RNA sequence: GAAAUUGAAACCUGGCGCAAUAGAUAUAGUACCGCAAGGGAAAGAUGAAAAAUUAUAACCAAGCAUAAUAUAGCAAGGACUAACCCCUAUACCUUCUGCAUAAUGAAUUAACUAGAAAUAACUUUGCAAGGAGAGCCAAAGCUAAGACCCCCGAAACCAGACGAGCUACCUAAGAACAGCUAAAAGAGCACACCCGUCUAUGUAGCAAAAUAGUGGGAAGAUUUAUAGGUAGAGGCGACAAACCUACCGAGCCUGGUGAUAGCUGGUUGUCCAAGAUAGAAUCUUAGUUCAACUUUAAAUUUGCCCACAGAACCCUCUAAAUCCCCUUGUAAAUUUAACUGUUAGUCCAAAGAGGAACAGCUCUUUGGACACUAGGAAAAAACCUUGUAGAGAGAGUAAAAAAUUUAACACCCAUAGUAGGCCUAAAAGCAGCCACCAAUUAAGAAAGCGUUCAAGCUCAACACCCACUACCUAAAAAAUCCCAAACAUAUAACUGAACUCCUCACACCCAAUUGGACCAAUCUAUCACCCUAUAGAAGAACUAAUGUUAGUAUAAGUAACAUGAAAACAUUCU
RNA sequence: GCCUGUUUACCAAAAACAUCACCUCUAGCAUCACCAGUAUUAGAGGCACCGCCUGCCCAGUGACACAUGUUUAACGGCCGCGGUACCCUAACCGUGCAAAGGUAGCAUAAUCACUUGUUCCUUAAAUAGGGACCUGUAUGAAUGGCUCCACGAGGGUUCAGCUGUCUCUUACUUUUAACCAGUGAAAUUGACCUGCCCGUGAAGAGGCGGGCAUAACACAGCAAGACGAGAAGACCCUAUGGAGCU
RNA sequence: ACCUCGGAGCAGAACCCAACCUCCGAGCAGUACAUGCUAAGACUUCACCAGUCAAAGCGAACCUCAAUUGAUCCAAUAACUUGACCAACGGAACAAGUUACCCUAGGGAUAACAGCGCAAUCCUAUUCUAGAGUCCAUAUCAACAAUAGGGUUUACGACCUCGAUGUUGGAUCAGGACAUCCCGAUGGUGCAGCCGCUAUUAAAGGUUCGUUUGUUCAACGAUUAAAGUCCUACGUGAUCUGAGUUCAGACCGGAGUAAUCCAGGUCGGUUUCUAUCUACUUUCAAAUUCCUCCCUGUACGAAAGGACAAGAGAAAUAAGGCCUACUUCACAAAGCGCCUUCCCCCGUAAAUGAUAUCAUCUCAACUUAGUAUUAUACCCACACCCACCCAAGAACAGGGUU
């Protein structure tokens, strides 16, 4: 388990990464 | 060539996933059926202080029945018919 | 673990046990092992007439030919007119969160082997203020019946007996040592002899310690034939904890003993239902006891989001939330008695810490997922969908496919007041100071390179035409060999689960654990005798424990292996 | 290490144990070994000849006298700092302790890491070997220190001459090797219709996904893999399971 | 480093929650004993053992602080009471050190070598420039500043592996990769020519002869273009050796009363497997390089010296064959003797041209070195087969028998 905040970007979830793919500008 | 470290979902360096189109429009549809349902949400009828107690007395009797069907709760009849008849085991051509 | 106390009916011949892996080990304490005590195992099947050596009674397991192979793949399923060819699909039980994993066990067949039981509990007869075949209990009790709690595997200790025939020591009588140099010698080389420093051969061999020399001694602290003695809380020891009958930091046999052991492994037929872990204590985290949850039948009524309202703080912020909560959706919530088990679990997201703002690392809280089913993401253990089960060659859905590719430039044009002011020799437009002037159209006492002090080149400013005069920067290379293939151009729809529906009735997919119903070989009583039922008892079931015994395959017709030649078989030759 | 010898029978045969020389303590003595012996004897202990020698201590232990003591060749121990002329190693003095503050000798050694030490030689090339030095703060005088007459299956190096260990292997015979005749194993086996690459998984795939690969069946040699065969690992850890020593 | 308990944040607004996370402490105290006796109702350190508040009455005049502590049994006293630093504080009434002479039931839950995820430790390639290089960042060096790849090595955790993963080298055998020493091809230079550096493409090869220390480490003598690196179980023990590293003996020095021990040193210390399965058994071949001779003593410097390129001749490694001439020694087979080995590999230097009427070598349409090659030789007759021979050969198979 890593921490909240790391240096190697750190992929997000994929329900998180769905809704900030849905929800673009 | 590409290898990838301790399994491709859990860890630090992970095999990413991405979405593509069916997928968004899944949450496109999705998200308009939950503002549809917001929307039918959206509007009460009784404004709560018109229901203090309209429903109770069904509720009741339902409590009532339920009381009655847990505490009479008994050992089935015991009858001697079935003690006679279960002599018919040996019967012969009578 | 008693005592005092009422008390305790002479005589009758079987097995609801078995039939050679059972029952005594037994046909027998036989073979075999050691000098010794002692340990110690399988055996025998035709028949009335074997003085019927006849023709038959065959048919079932593991191993074989009859009758080998025919491409592809945990050996299986779906199937069609035909074995393969088409698709799907990662053996079995276990310590483990996760095992076919390259962890544990296994070659099969046949026989044997593993839940034995009290106080307190549950159910059903009988009697009843009494029950009970003396004794005990009793403010609805007493008696009886049913129901229940494994196996195997160590090093250690004592008691009774045995060993110095190999080896340690001692005692009495004997034997052994060519030859040469023999300096007089616990002298030298060297036969036989005592021991074995090294090489080579084999480690299921000739051998549970061998083969040749290179080796030391070989007239003495040498070796050996015979007989006797020193034995475990000890013997002996020129001291190696060396030896004491092939396994002595302490022997063999028997009894304690089926010793104990938080430690390993295994634990036998079916269906259905319920069923997953806030913690504390312990010379304890590999265990145990109590919390919490799970299992049955009863008694009581309230269990969950509930709402206006309620839950001091202080300097500086103080979030996401929580606690009591009649309505509404619900049927569940507490207690009674017996109780087994969880109590050696992970990942993801959120709120923190140690660590490197590292880890598939650890410590707490909340939710989800897994050790229960399927589908998609390539195979998947934490990503998404989805939960209560079939037959049918039915249908409708959930999740379900990645796009990026870009670095250009202006066409021409430049005289002078001066070497504007100063340490260094001078820095004359780029070494520092305030003011950084001034001429014709128009150019900076200097906006970018080459200059100890000067020359060489552009740009801004006229003269001259006058495109965009700039979406700002955002790419990488390790070791068997890179990986499915393909299409920028016939119209957004379609495909797609165990989710839902169609005819049926619906108990027929969680670890440990608990509850309810059937099943079969034995004997006994009751009916039938071409084989089943009602009741009582069990030595009542084997795909597994490097489980015991007997048969037999792969390994494998694999390694090892014999006998000198001719011959009248009277002989001859190395 | 005095020598011969012996010790771990069955991985070490040695510098390991013993041996004459030396030193310490105890005993006034007749029947069963000691010993049919008498303080030139016997028993209990340490090193182990010959040459130079063994310098100190009873504060602590034991032993002997109970007279406060004796014993160390009985158990064990023999300093630190400051002032100290140009450079280390100091002459000397002061200070506190105590039995003495390392005596002789020897060596960078079988001798804590610094240590491949200065330097000479043996080789053209030497942490290998020998020679003169101790800051050896952890050598050291019977836990004895060193040369020396002889010796060692003990541990290391080298000179004149030679052996295919190599450059670079080769010529032959036997055992053995390949086939024929038979007895005929042992370990081991879940079943196999048993190929390779990339990627994944309990983290090293012939049985999982995508690709490459494919008529079937024996003989003769090598090891790359099947984490292959033999010992419930002797190394690390647990056990209120043991045993040996002090 | 700690063994009991309390407080402050982690745990923020009812409650509980741990760490070998960071700090204050406590084993008590300054003053009266009505600090007398009974008795409704609650909290309860997540169980129990324990602790705390209190209605009211009889009795009497009119309690402060946060942890601040001790149970069963037994002992002292006629009685009310009292006794442990039982600190291992839910507390056996009293037990130390070692086993490298060890045993047993187990654990990769918990280890030494490995394989595994990031990387505390590095190089490579760049953004920018403080400082050096005579002026001068990019010929080159590089810090205070940033981005991408990896584990060479030491370490983080022990994820299959204690019913067994053999551990440093060397001999033999090699495979892959460049972060390239070289021969192949470029540009610049603080390149005057042979000596050097920077950046790119290319792996078809070599990476020596020796000593001693135990070495993969490390030290020194003689060459060319080099004595390169990493991974392959820190490659390879069913192939080979242990020089130490993992035992039982002993010696020196030290700790320790002794026993015992030494990442301080030394002497020697058994190395076992008949190939079951996959896979292999010439892939037939188109090499590489050093030196010398006229040019060469020429460009170059002030002098040393010496090439770029071409032609010719002699030579080293590997592969394909031979016995007739040298050797092993003989109706045969080998090397020490002899013959041959033939083609490249992508980075620039330059005309015309518009987009952008100049200029422009082109991830535009094209022209030159600028792609060798769609290369060439062994070997390709279906069957006569008892037996004999053979330069052919384990059997089989291969050739001859006129
Ligand atoms: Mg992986
Ligand atoms: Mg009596
Ligand atoms: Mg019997
Ligand atoms: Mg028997
Ligand atoms: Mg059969
Ligand atoms: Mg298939
Ligand atoms: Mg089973
Ligand atoms: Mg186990
Ligand atoms: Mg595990
Ligand atoms: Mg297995
Ligand atoms: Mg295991
Ligand atoms: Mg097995
Ligand atoms: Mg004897
Ligand atoms: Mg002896
Ligand atoms: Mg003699
Ligand atoms: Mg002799
Ligand atoms: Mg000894
Ligand atoms: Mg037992
Ligand atoms: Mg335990
Ligand atoms: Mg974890
Ligand atoms: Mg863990
Ligand atoms: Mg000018
Ligand atoms: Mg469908
Ligand atoms: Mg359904
Ligand atoms: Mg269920
Ligand atoms: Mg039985
Ligand atoms: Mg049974
Ligand atoms: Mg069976
Ligand atoms: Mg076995
Ligand atoms: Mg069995
Ligand atoms: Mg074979
Ligand atoms: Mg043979
Ligand atoms: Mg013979
Ligand atoms: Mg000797
Ligand atoms: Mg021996
Ligand atoms: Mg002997
Ligand atoms: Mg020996
Ligand atoms: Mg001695
Ligand atoms: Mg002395
Ligand atoms: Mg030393
Ligand atoms: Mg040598
Ligand atoms: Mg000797
Ligand atoms: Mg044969
Ligand atoms: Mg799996
Ligand atoms: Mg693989
Ligand atoms: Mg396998
Ligand atoms: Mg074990
Ligand atoms: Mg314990
Ligand atoms: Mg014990
Ligand atoms: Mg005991
Ligand atoms: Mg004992
Ligand atoms: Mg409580
Ligand atoms: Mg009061
Ligand atoms: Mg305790
Ligand atoms: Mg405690
Ligand atoms: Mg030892
Ligand atoms: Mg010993
Ligand atoms: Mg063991
Ligand atoms: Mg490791
Ligand atoms: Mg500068
Ligand atoms: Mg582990
Ligand atoms: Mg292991
Ligand atoms: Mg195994
Ligand atoms: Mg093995
Ligand atoms: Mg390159
Ligand atoms: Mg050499
Ligand atoms: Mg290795
Ligand atoms: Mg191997
Ligand atoms: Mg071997
Ligand atoms: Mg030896
Ligand atoms: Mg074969
Ligand atoms: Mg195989």
């Amino acid at each position: 388990g890593s921490k909240a905040v790391t240096r190697h970007r750190r992929v997000m979830h994929f329900q998180r990464q769905k809704l900030m793919a849905v929800t673009e500008y | 060539r590409g290898r990838i470290p301790g399994r491709q979902w859990i860890g630090k360096h992970r095999r990413p996933r991405f979405v593509s189109l069916r997928a968004k429009q899944n949450m496109i549809r999705r998200l308009e059926i939950e503002a549809e349902n917001h929307y039918w949400l959206s509007m009460p009828y009784m404004t709560r202080e018109q229901e203090r107690g309209h429903a109770a007395v069904r509720r009741r009797e339902a409590f009532e029945a339920i009381k009655a069907a847990a505490t009479s709760k008994f050992p089935p009849h015991r009858f001697i018919a079935d003690q006679l008849d279960h002599l018919n085991v040996t019967k012969k051509w009578s």
